[PDB]
RNA sequence: GGUACCUAACCAGAAAGCCACGGCUAACUACGUGCCAGCAGCCGCGGUAAUACGUAGGUGGCAAGCGUUGUCCGGAAUUAUUGGGCGUAAAGGGCUCGCAGGCGGUUUCUUAAGUCUGAUGUGAAAGCCCCCGGCUCAACCGGGGAGGGUCAUUGGAAACU
RNA sequence: AUUAGCUAGUUGGUGAGGUAACGGCUCACCAAGGCGACGAUGCGUAGCCGACCUGAGAGGGUGAUCGGCCACACUGGGAC
């Protein structure tokens, strides 16, 4: 039933986050995996890492919360959602917030964040913000 | 040398009850221009055929010529595969 | 945190409104005007005060300004990115502009910023018309603003790399 | 959800009504039928002149026409100066503009037109009302 | 007629000077020597344009189109306007020393011949180009209000080079941030056109 | 039959011509084949630009010139290389 | 067509009007008028002290133009994908079962229809935009660019549909 | 859509005629096919585009002159 995982994905942060809860958990899966990674890389959590069983793992991610109890993440954004997949050539790759927040976009050469995906040349299907 | 190459096109068919000739559907499908969003549409064509060797529910490839009938265009290149 | 009075401020009194109250005998009238003010270096900070006469109702909404103030990153004498407003039905969009437009914004919010001493900003009013609520939503937004420098520290990075 | 709602039931635009139906149709004689044009202004001869009263508690006596334009439609016009030359028959020039004290005038009768004079003893807003220069 | 009233009205001399604000600076008209309500936040904005139309004696149709080339110039909106108010050139034999007032410079640049690299100009928009020397031609090289115009000194700005025994100067590369509002608070035009 | 053809352009006191090729039927400013060059008749020295790689094509298939554009192609000579192209 | 232009001589003499002035919106005073005469795009004004009616002076906007009318777009986030809502303001079908249709759990190979990106062929000229040149700036007129396909052939990539 | 069925040389085939051609383009014979919810049929409306106006944008309106294509020449039909 449950139409895709990134939209439950996002949403749970965001639901831990507003209330922040240093724990949270997934259900484990690839996509959702890099973007964990992807947020790893950008320091928008403390730290990801993974427990595995015979029903598709989980995930647990830990989030960050700066030196002064303030939100470290302010919201998230799913963009290309089922029903409404949104593509973005190249050149077109939005710079979120001019440069402030990232946008993940999946490639034909893997799944970048936003300015390395523009700086070699690379479109596709972009799927949220990070705010 | 090789001269142009008339387009080629992949369809069903949808009705084999004329002899000597196969109408064929293709799937052929574009997204709305002011929102972007794919949507099926169904194009169906008249196409040639020589003994009636596709019948209903195949799956042909199809391949445009001269106008061979008021309403038939097409010439029926081989029959892929077979329904059930 | 609260901004001490170690400043020179100006007053922009945006508007006085009519106020009446209905008792036995009749009507009864008073006057209720709000005023922002602040600094044009970056402290701005609305107020009200109630009574019957308009000079001393105008002397009350500006003490009660003065006593609640707040602060606003000023990147570049612009707002450092995008930003909506969202205080009880009233959004107002704010985006950075190139270091020539100057303020387009709309009589309540144009006082505010030029209060504030933004020199270059393009805004919008989506929601009510209502002023009192276009500043509310309005510094709410402005407080909602993010500097760079924090959010690099914040992500545990540096400027060079974010605006990379 | 709301995507297919919007490309099958679609964004149906209200419709803007004409302010001013009878300048905005045509007639023609030798094909007996009733044209759509946009005209800014029409004639026609006034079938009556005469002067009533408005809908408003506070109240004043205004002048009006009533008028046969070109196209064969019939409706009333305000005639808005002081004092005029504006008798039965004549044939009198119209333009939109409404009169909100008034019910039911959707035009104003134009001054300087084929037989409306312009009103006399006035200075300003004399290119209104139709009215030359005082003096030479 | 306008000079003196335009003057009191904005408050400002178109020129500078003394006169038009000695004993009736404030305003034209009965109810002028009275309270002066602020005004609007839309009149603001419309004095400034007045100050800065009349200043420059231009009409407004000229002026809107002047805005609308500065606004698609590179730089900046805000002075780039007032980079080509400059450059035209009945402020440019102004600031020469050439005339008491714009009126002059536009009298005489009008009927009065201004040779500079070219036999006439009328069409204000010119200038004179660096890097060249034609000058105003032997029939008015002398004349009563030249001789005025060059005796009486007056700041020629730095972007601006002049010698009065052969009434020649030629436009420097451009001007700078100082006589760009010398008292002008620009940035008004900006938002009030924007409206 | 083509030809090599001047059509009009400019304002109402200031002519300034295209040398263009195009067929004898199709009006004057109409639709043409191919842009090859201006001329100026105003300007004090009287100028003309033409190009002569695929402009020479079109005298090499054939295409008589007008007068005008014939004795400008003998003023650049293009039109002599044209004729050395025949015992060459 | 002795037209464009250049050369001289005569004269401040032939050449400024239109609209608004309560708020929206920049500009106010005196007189007459007394629910009359009238004003108007909205709010509305005028029933003897009218900055809202008509005049007069002044001010304000613009200028060989200025107001009115009529048509279209914005303001209208007021058909909202970009960019809206449905407890009481308009709005959840009385409820359910379900054809078509719209959507689709996790891993793993493969296919490239969608997808992203090169190459080529066109998307006339003249227009809008950029940069230059010329009509005594330009109006305009040139010269060179750029943009303009939910475009055709062909190559490359496989994360996602 | 307060326009649900339309079509019966229209749908397919075999032969024969027929601008320069392929073709129900026209006949003869045989056969029940064709198109419709992805809007057929019918009613109303309009020349189409480069482009023009507005709008920052999506978008919304226009199709004058300048250019291209199309149809018409008092109204219908006909061929040389």
């Amino acid at each position: 039933v449950m139409t895709d995982p990134i939209a439950d994905m996002l949403t749970r942060i965001r639901n831990a986050n507003m209330v922040r809860h240093e724990k949270l958990e997934i259900p484990a899966s690839k996509l959702k995996r890099e973007i964990a990674e992807i947020l790893k890389r950008e320091g928008f959590i403390r730290d990801v890492e993974f427990v595995e069983d015979s029903k598709q793992g989980i995930i647990r991610v830990f989030l960050k919360y700066g030196q002064n109890n303030e939100r470290v993440i302010t919201g998230l954004k799913r963009i290309s959602k089922p029903g409404l997949r949104v593509y973005a050539k190249s050149n077109e790759v939005p710079r979120v917030l001019n440069g402030l927040g990232i946008a993940i976009i999946s490639t034909s050469q893997g799944v970048l964040t936003d300015k390395e995906a523009r700086a070699k040349q690379a479109g596709g299907e972009v799927l949220a913000y990070v705010w | 040398s090789e001269r142009n190459q008339r387009k080629v096109y992949q369809g069903r068919v949808v009705s084999d009850k004329m002899d000597k000739t196969i109408t064929v559907v293709v799937e052929t499908y574009k997204k709305h221009t002011l929102y972007g969003k794919r949507v099926k549409y169904s194009k169906k064509f008249k196409a040639h055929d020589e003994n009636n060797q596709a019948k209903i529910g195949d799956i042909v490839k199809i391949m445009e010529t001269r106008p061979l009938s008021a309403t038939k265009r097409f010439r029926l290149v081989e029959v892929v595969e077979e329904a059930v | 945190r609260i901004d001490p009075s170690k400043l020179e401020l100006e007053e922009r009194l945006v508007t006085v409104n009519r106020v009446a109250k209905v008792v036995k005998g009749g009507r009864r009238f008073r006057f209720a005007a709000l005023v922002v003010v602040g600094d044009k270096n970056g402290h701005v900070g609305f107020g009200t005060g109630k009574a019957q006469e308009v000079p001393e109702a105008i002397r009350k909404a500006v003490e009660d300004a003065k006593k609640n103030l707040i602060e606003v990153p000023m990147v570049g004498t612009t707002i450092p990115h995008e930003i909506i407003g969202r205080f009880g039905a009233g959004n107002i969009l704010l985006k950075p502009a190139s270091e020539g437009t100057g303020v387009i914004a709309g009589g309540p919010v144009r006082a505010v910023l030029e209060l504030a001493g933004v020199a270059d900003i393009l805004s919008k009013s989506l929601g009510s018309n209502t002023p009192i609520n276009m500043i509310r939503a309005t510094l709410q937004g402005l407080s909602e603003l993010k500097r760079a420098e924090d959010v690099a520290k914040l992500r545990g990075k540096s400027v060079e790399e974010l605006l990379g | 959800p709301t995507i297919n709602q919007l490309i099958r039931k679609g964004r149906v635009s209200k419709v803007e009504n004409s302010k001013s139906p009878a300048l905005n149709k045509g007639y023609n004689s030798f094909k007996k039928e009733h044209t759509n044009v946009s005209s800014p202004q029409k004639r026609g001869v006034c079938t009556r002149v005469g002067t009533m009263t408005p809908k408003k508690p506070n109240s004043a006596l205004r002048k009006y026409a009533r008028v046969r334009l070109t196209n064969g439609i019939e409706v009333t016009a305000y005639i808005p100066g002081i004092g005029h030359n504006l008798q039965e028959h004549s044939v009198v020039l119209i333009r939109g503009g409404r009169v909100k004290d008034l019910p039911g005038v959707r035009y104003h009768i134009v001054r300087g037109a084929l037989d409306t004079a312009g009103v006399e003893n006035r200075a300003q807003g004399r290119s209104k009302y139709g009215t030359k220069k005082p003096k030479a | 007629g306008p000079s003196w009233k335009l003057s009191r009205r904005l408050g400002i001399s178109l020129s500078g000077t003394g006169k038009e604000l000695e004993k009736r600076p404030y305003a034209p008209g009965p109810h002028g020597p009275g309270q002066r309500k602020k005004l609007s936040e839309y009149g603001l904005q419309l004095q400034e344009k007045q100050k800065l139309r009349h200043m420059y004696g231009v009409n407004e149709r000229q002026f809107r189109t002047l805005f609308d080339k500065a606004g698609k110039l590179a730089g900046k909106h805000g002075e780039n306007f007032m980079i080509l108010l400059d450059s035209r050139l009945d402020n440019v034999v102004y600031k020469l020393g050439l005339a008491r007032t714009r009126r002059q410079a536009r009298q005489l640049v009008n009927h009065g011949h201004i040779l500079v690299d070219g036999s006439r100009v009328d069409i204000p928009s010119y200038l004179v180009k660096p890097g060249q020397t034609i000058g105003v031609r032997e029939k008015s090289r002398n004349l009563s209000i030249i001789k005025e115009s060059v005796e009486v000194n007056n700041f020629v700005p730095e972007y601006l080079t002049f010698d009065a025994e052969k009434l020649e100067g030629t436009f420097t590369r451009l001007p700078e941030r100082s006589e760009l509002a010398p008292e002008i608070n620009e940035a008004l035009i900006v938002e009030f056109y924007s409206r | 039959a083509v030809k090599i053809r001047l059509k009009r352009m400019g304002a109402k006191k200031s002519p300034f011509y295209r040398i263009v090729v195009a067929d004898s039927r199709s009006p004057r400013d109409g639709r043409f084949i191919e842009t090859v060059g201006t001329y100026n008749p105003v300007a004090k020295p009287a100028e003309v630009k033409i190009d002569e790689e695929l402009a020479l094509k079109w005298l090499q298939t054939g295409a008589k010139p007008s007068d005008t554009v014939r004795n400008l192609f003998s003023s650049q000579g293009i039109m002599e290389k044209f004729h050395n192209a025949k015992q060459g």
